[PDB]
């Protein structure tokens, strides 16, 4: 049905293997246009995600573009204490950080990946330069599918994003059929892990307090029990 | 004497209590990073009237442009009908109609209009920046963030941009340079 | 009568050479065995929830400042920088957020209670004063501390609760650019905020303080009409520990609840808008300010001269009274009144558990509230714009009329004697 | 006897509703008519200077903080910004700086004018201890302060004013890097002084509470070895408006100087080095931290094992305690005894100016600060070694041994009875 | 003597002629190495200092290096709101908008830039790339010249500026011999401003601010020696 | 029982306050942005054995240089006698002389020590960065600030710098890396 994620819910601390394929995905599909500034590379090896091997994440890193400087102005071998880069113009899109919670989120990426089925049977010839999407609600619309208030009759808009992906984009070397629905599922999941990384500590803190709380308050209620009996016994 | 001393004791101690805190209150005024942003003044001089000239101000662009005769006749040819945005956003004045009479500029101190047409460079739709030089399917601006289609005097039309290009407040300081703010 | 048993210090040569600073006399003698009553419900707790979030703010607040940056080139990065970096981090950010809105959950609570069981009443107005000029402060502080993360939300926020302050003719523009430290917002008034928001909970704190005095110099309304009998006073139970431990009981439900909500449902209270960087050049759909700010926004944006009630139009009388003043001065008089109330009430009688009239317009009022709450996140077009006007008149004439006629024609009912309601 | 003559609230129905909130009731019957000794001496003002000092730096520092941004790219320019373009500016940092010494001066007097007329002596324990936690809290505020600029004097001060915390063995490195938020200084050390020294302030104020709430119930010390004999009272004037006069005469006195010099010797009391940005790879020459801490960093830096009377090769017993450590503990011992002093003068007698040993004794202790003063600028080169040895080593020996042997063989003076000394 | 400046004292609101002939020789001699980044344009009509003409200072700005921009990386047109250039390297030096304060201050700048003499009678050879001055005190200093335990024999040290003029570098529009003193003094002025640029309005205040205060404390000691009457007459 | 009950409520809000409290005390600890920057590792991996090696750390360069034997015969040939600093600033060790067996380097976690040498490049008179590749009057670094010579083992030597270049810790990785910190 509605393709729930593991981490929907009191539990499902990230399954990482997911994140791994979405990690193929982003660094080489949508890493093209757009980037995570607000991200550092080390986290690659922090627990709770892809805990990926520390010596690969500094090969990755050095293999991407060149981050200057920010005391003497020199095109450096960008270290992983450094950040993701930055896609910023001509062509490019915003940054992905915490897109994850800037719209229930991940769904959004999920049913916004999913959907870009040609243009419908009220304007074919559609626009140049803009492609459509089914789920996006924040484009423009031609006047052909507006109604007499300007209220749009399509279910989403036009988004100046290209289809991202096609039938068999890339190969998961874990073996896996790499459709576009999994590959979907995966880069939205890498996304949340992006903007949220702290998750699983989250829950594991709030069932300890939960636990913990319950507790002292179950004693409280005995203490008030107690101390309230010899003027709630006769009535 | 008894009131006199007494008094005069509580007024200066008033008066000292009150240059003492004025300042308090000054301090939040605005420091002298500030007060020159207010007034930006552009340099036209020369800009090979007809193309356009942009200038960077309160983090967005001032489009200062002249006019070309065709471009002209093609703005003063707009009935209002038909015109999305009909309020002249235009601040310097009321919200007399969107008419390019009133929507291209004040008149260098003289006596015309027809020649200049400085707005503020920001689709009104997100804020994107259109691109000029004649571009789109009025022979005006184009925004390639979304497709709005603007015109001569930058009027919205053909896009989901609701209104046209504003225009801020400015005058001009006797027939070379431009004053905004 | 007011037993305050000042423990004689006859304890021992400890409690004896105390004699240099009294400080335990103050704490036992009085802030803590406080003869109480007996008939207290579960109402009077949400005080000691309101002290242990502010002291819960306050800590949170002096952590976060160790690592927030006020700039508009590095507030965002330094929120993630907790967010992510810091060893706490996101409790310490989701604590402080949500537990503004528990704050003022709280307060709103407390302050309805006090409107039904007539502690507004006399001899009880200092209270009264002196919690109307706190929740000016903190609904300020909040302000002030929404905008800090330069997020989207904030920057606009801050534009037109600014801009109020600029509608005024006059000395409008004056008073809207040396609050703003220049003509538009800008790290400027980043500063101010961070520092004032540093500031504030301070002087709240000791209006606390003074909000703590009266209310022991002036005895805890009780749920009925009637007071502790001082004339030795079998009622009146002392504060300590009874009533401590029945205030800690509710309290640990309330932060179990709290905590559930930090930990599964932080973001639901927040605006995703202010999760991306701030555009002065593009303005985001239904800003939305808050959800503690929706009933005055309404009472704001409702009256446009758009109905057959449009006071607007009659108030054009005077040139200088145009609609934006009316609505600013709407707002600050919808809490004037409420902070009039006890010199309007004229009944010689006390809580509406003895008023039934009372009993049912209050509840109407209760919902008026939840309705102009619902009602601020909602476009101004038909018919919201009816009913937005509809719940603020009826606010304002609860508060002007309503009032004096039951004090006039409001007493079929028994009051209850003697305290002690040993039923 | 200790009239407090509470005005019973019969001024009018104004002075009879404020039984709501007794407010009026302390100020008047406590802190403004509280009597007080005729036989006072210029030297009872400078508490009202301390507090007026006080409240002058807590408004410079919220103003400052309006423009102050707590960053290493970004605070040097902030300073400059404020300097400049602000409008008051130059005036708010230089009455903010030059004000912090005169805060520390005015203590200085205040607390040696307290070793003179017996103020520790019993019964005013209680005074000593708060003053002397105070001390402790501003002198860590002014360190923590003369940080935030980011010169170049900030950056090494901080280094081994924290390095200082790491001598200690086991749980040394641990609170260094806890306390800098790294193994070294950097943003994040910024951050915490900033936050820290915009909070300290206000715990003072309370200190400052407890300060003022102690000798109003303890009666202030007097030039004499006498009481103010409750049992009526002809001595014993009021507060209010004679004292408050005095002391606002010589404050305003104070401020006139301290004005003319903001004005124009605003740089003197200062380190030029502190306004050439920082470089962590080069050190300048004499550091010289600032100058109401020289005497405690020389203290510190005197204590080498070079000295005959050098106790680190007898300390060196325990092969943990070394000369470091010793350093350290000398310095906080240093404190530690003048705060138990009033635990180790052994005399039923009160102020010296009935001791004359005592008196000899207390000048060369003054001598001694101004020496230690004196010397902490100076390098460690001979023959300063040895002056600091014995300055420190006299300190110690006054506050241990001095005092005792007076309180034993320190009577031949007729006490004067009678506090009205009408001369 | 000493060669007082006009600031020095009491009084002395910074003589602007003055100011503006440092003007003249620090853009055209001292620029080419030093920078004042904590100085805007824009002073340069403030009151106090150099009152000049706003016209010319956006044609003087136009006229300087090219300040990229902060938001949009493109070189632009150096408005007056931004600050004067920074030379960082490569043969340059510090910063001089405060370095009347990090040092009687402007003295030193006058008896620095003044003493550049031939090398003394102790190391005539002197060094290779280093230039001697007779007041600079933080340089190096040949072993042929430092005593037995490392102090140095000489006045000054060797510093890295070379001599910044000659008998008649520059021409003063205003009329003025431009002998090398004249032209330290007034640098020196200019320094000093570009580093106290509120010194009048300083002086201003503390002679306000004495006045009232002074009478402030009369009226107290009147008011004092009144109620204290009672109490001290017939002693 | 009373006792038991009433002493086990207390001890039980006590160990929650504490847990509520710890986070308080370490989220002032050194935070995820800074943790790696204490260990820094740098892969030397074929240098070119012989030239130079610099990395950026700490604000300050690492000099990682490899040895040529001109160079070490120099240095081994340097008595401590006529040395102005003789301590061996390297932290690595104790205090030992500074000879060039203590401070050239550990020995990859084999036995040698005359074929690298990785010290602050950070002059001790104000922390300039002298210019490598065989330079000065002593074949080893030369300060351009105020002219200061170094030698090949990196001691200080003709100019004001008053002592060596400082070593810091550091420990091979098993023949290919070096770890600094
Ligand atoms: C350029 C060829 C792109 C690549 C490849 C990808 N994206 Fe992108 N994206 C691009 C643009 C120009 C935009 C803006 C669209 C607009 O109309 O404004 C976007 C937008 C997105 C968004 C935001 C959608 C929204 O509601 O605002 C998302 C979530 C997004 N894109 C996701 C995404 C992913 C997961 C990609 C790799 C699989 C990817 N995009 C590639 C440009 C380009
Ligand atoms: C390069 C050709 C220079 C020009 C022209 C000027 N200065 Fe300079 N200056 C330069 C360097 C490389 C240094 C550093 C010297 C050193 O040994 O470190 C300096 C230094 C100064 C100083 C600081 C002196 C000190 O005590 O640290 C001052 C006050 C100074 N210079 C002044 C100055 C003036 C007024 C100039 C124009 C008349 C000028 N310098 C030109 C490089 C160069
Ligand atoms: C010691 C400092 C401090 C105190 C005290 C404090 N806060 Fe804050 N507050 C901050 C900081 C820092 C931020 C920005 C970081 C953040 O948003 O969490 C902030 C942000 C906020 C926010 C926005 C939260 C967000 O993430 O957008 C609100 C709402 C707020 N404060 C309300 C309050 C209220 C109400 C009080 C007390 C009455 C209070 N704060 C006390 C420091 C403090
Ligand atoms: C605008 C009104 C208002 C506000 C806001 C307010 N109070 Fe009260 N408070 C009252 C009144 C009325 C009473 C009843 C006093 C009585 O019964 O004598 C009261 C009573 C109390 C009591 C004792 C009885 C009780 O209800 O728990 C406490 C404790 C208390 N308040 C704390 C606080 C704190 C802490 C805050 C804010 C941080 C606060 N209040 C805000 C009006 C207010
Ligand atoms: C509300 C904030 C605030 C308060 C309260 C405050 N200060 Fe500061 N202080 C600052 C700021 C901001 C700076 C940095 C700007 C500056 O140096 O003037 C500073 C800097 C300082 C400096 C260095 C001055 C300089 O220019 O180098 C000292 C010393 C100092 N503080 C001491 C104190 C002491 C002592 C107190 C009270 C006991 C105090 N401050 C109260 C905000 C404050
Ligand atoms: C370490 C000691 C110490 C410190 C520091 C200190 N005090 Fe006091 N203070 C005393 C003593 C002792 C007395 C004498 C009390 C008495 O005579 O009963 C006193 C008395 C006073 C008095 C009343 C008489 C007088 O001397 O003026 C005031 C007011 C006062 N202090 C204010 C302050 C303030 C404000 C501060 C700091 C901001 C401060 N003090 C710091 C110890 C201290
Ligand atoms: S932003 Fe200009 S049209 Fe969408
Ligand atoms: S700084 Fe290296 S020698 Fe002067």
């Amino acid at each position: 049905p509605d393709h729930a994620f593991s981490f929907e819910g009191i539990f499902g601390k990230y399954d990482q293997a997911q994140l791994r394929r979405g990690f193929q995905v982003y660094n080489e599909v949508c890493s093209a246009c757009h980037g995570m500034k607000f991200v550092p590379i080390r986290t690659l090896a922090d627990d709770g995600g892809p805990q990926l091997d520390p010596t690969f994440v500094r090969e990755y890193a050095a293999g991407l573009d060149t981050i200057i400087d920010k005391d003497s102005g020199e095109e450096r071998d960008r270290k992983e204490t450094d950040m993701f880069p930055t896609r910023v113009g001509d062509g490019m899109g915003p940054d992905l950080s915490v897109m994850a919670k800037a719209r229930g989120g991940p769904e959004y990426i999920y049913n916004y990946v999913i959907g870009f089925e040609e243009n419908p049977e009220c304007a074919p010839e559609g626009i140049d330069g803009y492609y459509y999407n089914k789920t996006f609600q924040i484009g423009g619309v031609p006047d052909t599918c507006k109604d007499a208030a300007g209220v749009k009759i399509t279910h989403g808009s036009w988004a100046r994003m290209p289809p991202p992906l096609v039938d068999d984009q890339v190969t998961y070397e874990d073996g896996t059929p790499a459709t576009v629905d999994q590959m979907a599922q995966d880069v939205s999941a890498f996304l949340m892990w992006a903007a949220e990384p702290k998750l699983v500590a989250r829950k594991q803190m709030g069932l300890v307090a939960m636990v913990m709380l319950g507790l002292l308050s179950v004693m409280l209620y005995l203490t008030n029990k107690r101390l309230w009996a010899p003027y709630k016994g006769h009535k | 004497r008894r009131d006199f001393l007494y008094h005069a004791t509580a007024a200066t101690g008033v008066v000292v209590t009150g240059a003492a805190v004025w300042p308090l209150i000054n301090q939040m005024n605005a420091s002298a990073d500030v007060k020159a942003m207010a007034s930006i003044f552009v340099d036209v001089s020369a800009v090979e009237v007809g193309t356009q000239l942009t200038v960077k101000w309160r983090g967005k662009p001032v489009f200062i442009r002249r006019r070309d005769e065709k471009d002209i006749e093609l703005a003063r040819s707009v009935p209002l009908g038909a015109l999305r945005d009909t309020s002249a956003e235009n601040a310097n004045k009321p919200g007399a109609e969107a008419t390019d009479e009133n929507r291209t500029l004040p008149a260098f101190d003289g006596t015309n209009t027809g020649e200049w047409l400085v707005m503020l460079g920001v689709c009104t739709h997100l804020g994107c920046v259109p691109m000029g030089d004649k571009s789109g399917d009025f022979g005006g601006w184009f925004c390639p963030c979304h497709g709005s289609h603007y015109d001569s005097a930058g009027r919205i039309r053909k896009g989901p941009a609701p209104r046209n290009l504003d225009i801020p407040v400015a005058a001009f300081v006797d027939e070379t340079t431009i004053k905004l703010g | 009568s007011g037993i305050p048993h000042d423990h004689y210090e006859p304890k021992t040569g400890i409690e004896k050479w105390l004699h240099d600073r009294l400080p335990i006399v103050g704490l036992v003698y009085d802030t803590i065995m406080i003869p109480t009553p007996k008939n207290l419900n579960w109402w009077w707790i949400w005080g000691i929830v309101l002290a242990f979030t502010l002291v819960l703010q306050i800590v949170t607040g002096i952590v976060l400042a160790m690592h927030y940056t006020p700039h508009v080139d590095l507030a965002f990065a330094s929120v993630e920088h907790i967010m992510r970096d810091v060893n706490g981090g996101w409790a310490m950010r989701y604590i402080h957020a949500n537990g503004a809105s528990l704050f003022f959950l709280a307060v709103y609570i407390h302050i309805f209670r006090g409107l039904y069981y007539g502690s507004y009443k006399a001899p009880r107005e200092i209270t009264w004063i002196v919690g109307m000029v706190i929740y000016l402060l903190m609904m300020g502080t909040a302000f002030m501390g929404y905008v800090l993360p330069w997020g989207q939300m904030s920057f606009w926020g801050a534009t037109v609760i600014t801009g109020l302050f600029g509608a005024i003719p006059g000395i409008g523009p004056s008073i809207q650019a040396w609050l703003l430290g220049g003509p538009a917002v800008d790290n400027a008034t980043l500063n101010r905020f961070f520092s004032l928001h540093y500031l504030l909970p301070f002087v709240i704190a000791a209006l606390v303080a003074i909000h703590i005095w009266a209310f022991h110099t002036t005895g805890n309304n009780n749920p009925t009409g009637v007071e502790v009998r001082r004339t030795a006073e079998k009622d009146t139970l002392p504060f300590w520990p009874y009533f401590v431990i029945k205030d800690l009981f509710a309290l640990a439900l309330v932060l179990l609840g709290f905590f559930a909500v930090v930990a599964y449902m932080p973001n639901y209270l927040g605006h995703p808008d202010n999760y991306v960087q701030a555009n002065p050049l593009s303005t985001p759909a239904h800003i939305v300010p808050e959800w503690y700010f929706l009933p005055f926004y309404a009472i704001l944006r409702a009256f446009a001269a758009d109905v057959w009630v449009v006071i607007l139009v009659d108030g054009l009388t005077f040139g200088i009274v145009d609609a934006k003043f009316f609505g600013v001065i709407a707002m600050f008089g919808a809490i004037a009144v409420m902070a009039l109330a006890p010199w309007l009430d004229t009944s010689k009688v006390r809580s509406g558990a003895y008023r039934p009239k009372f009993r049912m317009w209050f509840w109407f009022l209760v919902l008026d509230f939840v309705v102009l709450t619902w009602v601020g996140a909602m476009p101004t077009e038909y018919p919201y714009d009816w009913i937005s006007l509809i719940a603020s008149t009826y606010w304002f004439a609860y508060f002007l009329v309503i009032l004096p006629l039951l004090g006039a024609t409001e007493k079929p009912e028994p009051i209850p004697a003697s305290i002690e309601e040993d039923f």
